[PDB]
């Protein structure tokens, strides 16, 4: 009953810098449908087991979704660093929830390159957990002011992946869903079977 | 040349099976989706499904889930589509068509296979049904969609042209982009749910049918078509 299909089977995904978040409530979730479903190359839960999830009830589940390089999936984890964790999507050190990813080369690559998926390459400080930065201000990497115009040491902060289907698997696009589980005073509406 | 060579026409009894084939050449078979799109008399263009030959990943129109199986043979660069329990409303032209991931407009079209059987989704609405224009005038066709076909800074609305005994031909992709090889008198605009195709100035060779098609959400859907004549 929980519309996980809306998230996992969306036609297109957000760029990692502008990651999407769906709030899930008032429904029944069969997480076993997700885990014992093939072709997830990553399904790692922290603080909970996938099969214990069917026994728990939560007030709210949050599903964050975005696309990254295959090489970057390991950054969607507590305690990791790199351009994605630092500038785009940061999981806290003490994350409770699940990280699910799968190869999306067929959906998100094309010959000549799919340039619609972006990531933040430059930022003055690290994001911290669950912060979302969608600004596109010119990044001033040197000491000369940029006047909002790209130039030497004056960078557009977002760079394209340019996914091509003949890329190596580490340079192929992966779709990622991050589940966060909230238990508040309000009665729990997201339960397993 | 880049082409999709389709199997010949078949005549089937009701309840029988039909397995079409679509052989590709000139490009990297495993780098593109192969779609099946039928032109049914009275119903029009409907997308059946698609398969990516790199790993045979499929995506079916739920209207067809229980009757169609799609398959590929990479060594022969051939896509197959088998539609079962054939009914008289299955009689149609069956095109195979190429599409990029993330885009899913159709830039290369097979000839088509006529199959004859003896004895929710985004709905696209074009107007006018027929338009008469003299050469040198600016012709305008309209396409309206059930919901928005915009997504992530793009409008996934595309325009095609069809002439007799000839598959559709891509003219515009993502609302306003002239497909390479198409003359500059073809023009596209719009956003959200309302889109316009413009031919200016019309030529005697622009007499054809024109269809819009959205690829914002599953399944892909076509409009019912607009005819442009000359007067
Ligand atoms: C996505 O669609 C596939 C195929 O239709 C299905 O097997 C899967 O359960 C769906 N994912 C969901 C519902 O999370």
């Amino acid at each position: 009953l929980c519309p996980f299909g809306e998230v996992f089977n969306a036609t297109r995904f957000a760029s990692v810098y502008a990651w999407n978040r769906k709030r899930i409530s008032n429904c029944v979730a069969d997480y076993s449908v997700l885990y014992n479903s093939a072709s997830f190359s990553t399904f790692k839960c922290y603080g909970v087991s996938p099969t214990k999830l069917n026994d728990l009830c939560f007030t709210n589940v949050y599903a964050d979704s975005f696309v990254i390089r295959g090489d970057e999936v390991r950054q969607i984890a507590p305690g990791q660093t790199g351009k994605i964790a630092d500038y785009n999507y940061k999981l806290p050190d003490d994350f409770t929830g699940c990280v699910i990813a799968w190869n999306s080369n067929n959906l998100d690559s094309k010959v000549g390159g799919n340039y619609n998926y972006l990531y933040r390459l430059f930022r003055k400080s690290n994001l911290k957990p669950f912060e979302r930065d969608i600004s596109t201000e010119i990044y001033q990497a040197g000491s000369t002011p940029c006047n909002g115009v790209e130039g030497f040491n004056c960078y557009f902060p977002l760079q394209s992946y340019g996914f091509q289907p003949t890329n190596g698997v580490g340079y192929q696009p992966y779709r990622v869903v991050v589940l966060s589980f909230e238990l508040l005073h309000a009665p729990a509406t997201v339960c397993g079977p | 040349q880049v082409q999709l060579v389709q199997s010949g026409a078949e005549v089937k009894k009701p309840g029988a099976s039909v397995k079409l084939s679509c052989k590709a050449s000139g490009y990297s078979f495993t780098s593109y989706w192969v779609n099946w799109v039928r032109q049914a008399p009275g119903q029009g263009l409907e997308w059946i499904g698609m398969i990516h030959p790199s790993d045979s990943e499929t995506r079916l129109n739920q209207k067809f889930k229980d009757r169609v199986t799609i398959t590929v043979d990479k060594s022969t660069s051939t896509a197959y589509m088998e539609l079962s329990s054939l009914r008289s409303e299955d009689t149609a032209v069956y095109y195979c068509a190429r599409a990029d991931g993330y885009e899913w407009y159709f830039d290369v079209w097979g000839r088509g296979t006529l199959v004859t059987v003896s004895s929710s989704d985004i709905v696209l609405t074009q107007s006018p049904a027929s338009l008469a224009v003299s050469p040198g005038q600016r012709a305008t066709i309209t396409c309206r969609a059930s919901e928005s076909v915009d997504s992530y800074g793009n409008s996934f609305m595309h325009w095609y042209q069809q002439k007799p005994g000839q598959p559709p031909k891509l003219l515009i992709y993502r609302a306003s982009n002239l497909e390479s090889g198409i003359p500059a008198r073809f023009s596209g605009s719009g956003s959200g749910t309302d889109f316009t195709l413009t031919i200016n100035p019309v030529e005697a060779n622009d007499v054809a049918n024109y269809y819009c098609q959205q690829s914002n959400e599953d399944p892909w859907t076509f409009g019912q078509g607009t005819k442009v004549e000359i007067k």
